[PDB]
């Protein structure tokens, strides 16, 4: 909690060009015309098993 | 625009749309110099940038009437004696080189299928 305050006070003192230059996320369409900024986090569940139903990729692959 | 109707109709779980389609596939080679006919029906039912068939593709999209649609497919190959080639054939693009239709069924868990 200490260091996040640290993080977010210098975060306002960026120039605001600078701050286009950092930026977390990537823009990715979750529906019919419907376009997100989205964080990506892996993940491996060994317990679970189920068949895959709703996705939004095919290929499973980095692309 | 024969090959994304179908796709699209063995993806979303068609059965009265893709008999249409295949029977369309029938009247469209018989018409032809009849030379390489079986390099001709394999052209149409595998998209050419990655090698994925049509029977792949409806096993990665797990449908209430998969089990149907597999047997329509598997029942066409047959009489066009290409069920060889169809059932054995891979992925070609770097990524996932090797990959086959029975690949696909037993990591979606399908025990009937398999």
């Amino acid at each position: 909690l200490q260091r996040a305050r640290t993080i977010l006070e210098f975060e306002k003192m960026l120039p605001e060009w600078l701050r286009s230059r950092f930026r977390m996320g990537e823009l990715c369409k979750v529906a019919d015309e419907d376009f997100r900024l989205c964080l990506r986090i892996n993940e491996v569940k060994w317990t679970e098993w189920k068949t895959h139903v709703s996705f939004l990729n095919e290929d499973p692959g980095p692309i | 625009r024969l090959k994304k109707r179908i796709f699209a109709a063995v993806s979303e779980g068609c059965v009265e749309e893709l008999r249409e389609l295949l029977q369309d596939l029938q009247d469209l080679c018989r018409r032809r110099r009849g030379l390489d006919v079986p390099d001709f029906l394999m052209h149409k039912l595998t998209a050419s940038d990655t090698g994925k068939t049509c029977l792949m593709k409806a096993l990665l999209n797990i449908n209430p009437n998969t089990k149907e649609i597999v047997r329509i497919l598997l029942a066409f190959a047959e009489e066009n004696d290409i069920l060889d080639r169809f059932i054995n054939a891979e992925y070609t693009e770097e990524a996932y080189e090797g990959q086959t239709a029975l690949n696909i069924a037993i990591e979606r868990r399908q025990g009937d299928i398999t």
